[PDB]
RNA sequence: GUUUGACCUCAAAUCAGGUAGGAGUACCCGCUGAAUAUCAAUAAGCGGAGGAAAAGAAACCAACCGGGAUUGC
RNA sequence: GUUCUUUGUAAAGUGCCUUCGAAGAGUCGAGUUGUUUGGAUGCAGCUCUAAGUGGGUGGUUCCAUCUAAAGCUAA
RNA sequence: AUGGUGAA
């Protein structure tokens, strides 16, 4: 409610919806990975 | 246990029995229109004193848990049953003379539906009891996709607007303790706190 | 050196920056015990009568700008409380603080990037997060902790940025602001917006595969930021992350 | 074992008759400080006919004042007073004057109800309800002073 | 009231009920220390009429003496000797044994405001009430004086050196009788 | 209640606001106190105050047609 | 003297009529033992322990005078 | 006689 400064002088990792295939891991590495990018439809879904 | 919690039990059971039977017998004399012994023959909603219009109108349900010295009676007890709300449709004139019973013991917009919709988000699903979470859109494809449902957000539509997700639906979907929280709830006691004849109260 | 438990039981860590450190909250415990006192006395008047951080904000944060180096976790804290034992005001005034903090940055306008993620949608003015709109199935006193401090903080911010009603019931400096400007979209149930209903416009958004105000996916703004080829019902790009 | 006028206390009212003798008392709590500051002032700003007031009588000057005049209908007495001299007689006045009594045990108890830390005695000579403090006090009576 | 109710039953001090009363209160003083402070005096009639008032000011002290300067005299000067910043206003009896006797005695401190501001109680902030008990001021001391009227007390009416003094002078006007 | 509160009692804090020692001592007050009557309620000793201290407004003095705080001559 | 304030159905006094009308307990007192007095008084360890038209001090049936067991107060 | 001094 009041200014207490006034002037004075002093990251992703491609985890997206519907990434490349490449990106998304393998079902069998998914057991040795015990958040992962996924392959979905649209934003819907 | 003292006697004294039973005699107030027997008492209180006993008067809501009485003030449910005469609602009930007046609900039955007025499906006959024969409004020449009773006090009133039309129907009211008090919010203020509100007529009871025949529009089917939807509103949401809360539960007040009480009178708690009313053990809750057989018709009752069934009422809860089928309308699920024992644990703490649509305003037909059929359904009006059943909700008037359960009334001592309950009581929108879109941004209250709305958001009520996608917070509580029980989902029946198969263990078998599984009512967790709105976990994904496809979820409701699959279940409820044939009905023309393709996310949680159609049933929110259809709910809002008078679809038949409202209906389809149904098959598919200061609390604390310690000194510093017995005020709070002693205050709220105030807003905590039943004719007949009188009108249903909102 | 002192060690961190003797210091705070004093009161690895430099004595000489410490000790000084030493100088409401110790005080409010005695409302507890008045409160105990007034129930035994069994009168309520006297409870209602005894019912009826600016400085360590300024210390961390000396200038507007030091803001920013924690703007990040306050934002995330802000925007998890605002979709998730807290209280519901509590969650009403976090809902609250985002919403009056998107509403200014709509105003200015003052986005770069975005990327839609599983995680959440995330943003950049100052880089931040939101997630979706869904139930979300630890000591959250630390996590009300952060989020009082955090809430202080983004008022002060709000305050300085601004000076710098029926909708209730319903609800050129970069590419972004220059691009799509005057395409007023159509937003189907998936600007106009037809829940609301519960033409001017040049584009229409639907992403069902059934359709009748051209028709786009928001992966086209998506794209831009960070109907070429995003017309209904046909494969997305792989959506890369601008960062 | 000691004097029969010592050892009158330690038999007391029963759990269920002090709770509704508390629950009586607790209608008549007299308006604390606050309540009657607050309601001064604002008498005093309406200002810039009444009722007589009705509240319990717990001073052991005044409550004795009012016994011997007949006209204390109900008195309760603490049984744990340090000077045990100041409630020995008490007992035997209010029998000899014919007024009911009954011992509640706490002194802190019975100050609870009148805004005090602690009181040695309470006593009520007017009420609102007058058919429940002859039922409380034909109660208190069976069952104190014809069984002790 | 109830005060007379007290000294009435207080004046037969042989009573069986005093007789318990005494012996469990000097079986409990036995517990405590010498001189230990009071929270309330357990003769309030007593006090009372002696000057004690419930008020921010005044203090109660139990001091035990032994049996066979008396002994009031004693507990007096012990507690103003403990009680160097209070004033020892008046002091009674409040049991006695085989072994010992023991008094209760009622302080008032001139520093509190309370005492300070107070008509009725402010004279004695007066410095030259500073020790009552050592000058033999207080009722006890007064009384062991002879100070007194009548034919009783002719030799000790108000001083027993002062008469000596006096009897002893040689008053030599500037033009001899 | 295999709990939570009212007090009461007892301890502690480099807590906030206060006071006490001791010095002087002619006079004052109290205690003690010598060289069975006499030096003697003196000498000496201890404790407690002020400019004065103590006492002081009678369970008094009197046996009168009564006087009416204490103190000094 | 000079100047502002009072106030609030506020506090006292005078004469009359009327209804009521409290009083310092291990204290007084007696006994004994130490102490003082030219006084036989008082002081002091301890057994007991008093009454309310009552109690203390004085003499020829008692009559005269006060109300102790709390305290303050300049000359 | 009163009060102190040092001295095994």
């Amino acid at each position: 409610q009041y200014d207490l400064w006034g002037d004075s002088t002093e990251p992703t990792n491609e985890e997206s919806y519907n990434p490349p295939e490449e990106y998304l891991l393998s079902p069998e590495e998914k057991e040795a990975w015990e958040f992962i990018p996924q392959k979905y439809s649209a934003l819907r879904k | 246990v003292r006697a004294e919690s039973i005699v107030a039990k027997t008492l209180a059971t006993s008067r809501e029995k009485e003030r449910i039977k005469r609602v009930s017998i007046l609900e039955d004399k007025k499906a006959k229109n024969e409004t020449q012994h009773i006090a009133s023959g039309k129907d009211f909603i008090l919010k203020e004193k509100t007529t009871y219009d025949g529009k089917p109108a939807l509103l949401f349900i809360v539960r007040v848990r009480g009178p708690l010295a009313v053990n809750i009676p057989n018709k009752a007890f069934k009422i809860l049953s089928l309308l699920r709300l024992v644990e703490t449709v649509k305003l037909t004139k059929n359904v009006y003379p059943l909700l008037k019973v359960i009334a001592p013991y309950v009581v929108p917009s879109l941004s209250s539906i709305r958001s009520l919709i996608q917070k509580r988000g029980r989902i029946i699903y198969k263990a078998e009891p599984h009512e967790i979470v709105l976990n994904d859109n496809n979820i409701v494809e699959e279940q409820l996709g044939d009905h023309g449902i393709i996310c949680v957000e159609d049933i929110i539509h259809e709910i809002a607007t008078m679809g038949e997700s409202f209906s389809v639906c149904n098959f598919f979907l200061v609390s604390g303790f310690g000194s510093l929280n017995r005020l709070r709830k002693i205050k709220q006691r105030e807003a905590e706190s039943n004719a007949a004849t009188a009108p249903v109260i909102e | 050196f002192i060690t961190r438990s003797q210091a705070v039981r004093k009161l690895f860590y430099y004595a000489k920056d410490i000790q000084y450190l030493m100088h409401k909250f110790r005080e409010h415990k005695t409302f507890a015990r008045k409160l105990t006192r007034a129930l035994g006395r069994g009168e309520v008047s006297s409870a209602k009568r005894l019912e009826e951080l600016d400085h360590i904000i300024k210390e961390r944060y000396p200038s507007f700008p030091d803001a920013i180096r924690d703007i990040d976790d306050a934002l995330n804290m802000l925007f998890l409380f605002s979709n998730l034992q807290v209280s519901s005001k509590i969650i009403n005034d976090a809902q609250k603080i985002c919403n009056q903090w998107l509403a200014y940055v709509a105003k200015e306008r003052l986005v770069r990037k975005v990327f839609v993620s599983i995680k959440g949608v995330y943003y950049q003015a100052v880089r931040w997060l939101v997630p979706f709109k869904f139930p979300e199935n630890v000591d959250f006193r630390i996590m009300l902790t952060f989020l009082e401090f955090y809430s202080t903080l983004l008022h002060f911010v709000l305050y300085k940025l601004y000076t710098d009603l029926k909708k209730d019931k319903i609800i050129y400096d970069s590419p972004v602001a220059s691009l799509f400007s005057a395409f007023v979209f159509y937003v189907s149930r998936e600007v106009i917006s037809e829940a609301a209903m519960d033409s001017k416009v040049t584009h229409q958004i639907v992403d069902r595969p059934v359709l009748k105000r051209t028709y786009i996916q928001p992966q086209w703004i998506f794209d831009c930021i960070n109907a070429n080829k995003y017309l209904p019902g046909e494969a997305l790009p792989p959506h890369l992350s601008p960062w | 074992k000691v004097p029969p006028t010592i050892a009158q206390f330690q038999y007391t009212l029963d759990r269920n008759t002090a709770a509704e003798t508390f629950k009586l008392f607790n209608k008549y709590r007299p308006e604390t400080a606050a309540e009657k500051k607050e309601r001064l002032t604002k008498e005093a700003a309406a200002v810039a006919a009444s009722p007589k007031p009705y509240a319990v009588k717990y001073g052991l000057n005044h409550v004795v004042a009012l016994i011997e005049n007949k006209k204390a209908k109900l008195v309760l007495i603490a049984n744990d007073v340090d000077p045990i001299e100041l409630v020995v007689f008490l007992p035997a006045l209010c029998k000899k004057m014919g007024v009911p009594y009954a011992i509640v045990k706490g002194k802190a108890r019975l100050g609870t109800l009148v805004n005090q830390k602690t009181s040695a005695v309470a006593a009520l000579t007017e009420v609102r309800d007058e058919a429940a403090l002859a039922k409380l006090v034909s109660t208190i009576d069976a069952n104190f002073a014809d069984k002790y | 009231g109830a005060y007379k109710y007290l000294e009435e039953l207080q004046r037969k001090k042989q009573s069986d009920v005093l007789r318990f009363l005494q012996r469990v209160r000097v079986w409990e003083y036995r517990q405590k220390n010498v001189i230990h402070r009071a929270a309330r005096p357990t003769r309030p009639d007593k006090a009372r009429r002696l000057g004690y008032k419930a008020k921010q000011g005044f203090v109660i002290y139990r001091v035990r003496v032994r049996r066979g300067r008396s002994l009031r005299a004693t507990a007096e000067e012990r507690v103003g000797r403990r009680a160097a910043n209070l004033r020892v206003l008046n002091s009674y009896w409040v049991n006695q044994d085989s072994t010992y006797k023991y008094f209760e005695v009622i302080l008032v401190d001139p520093q509190h405001k309370a005492i300070r501001r107070d008509a009725r109680y402010n004279w004695i902030c007066d410095p030259v009430h500073k020790h009552r008990e050592a000058r033999g001021l207080t009722a006890t001391g007064k009384k062991s004086r002879g100070i007194n009227k009548g034919h009783k007390f002719n030799n000790t009416k108000a001083g027993r050196r002062k008469t000596w003094k006096r009897q002893n002078t040689l008053s030599l006007w500037r033009y001899r009788k």
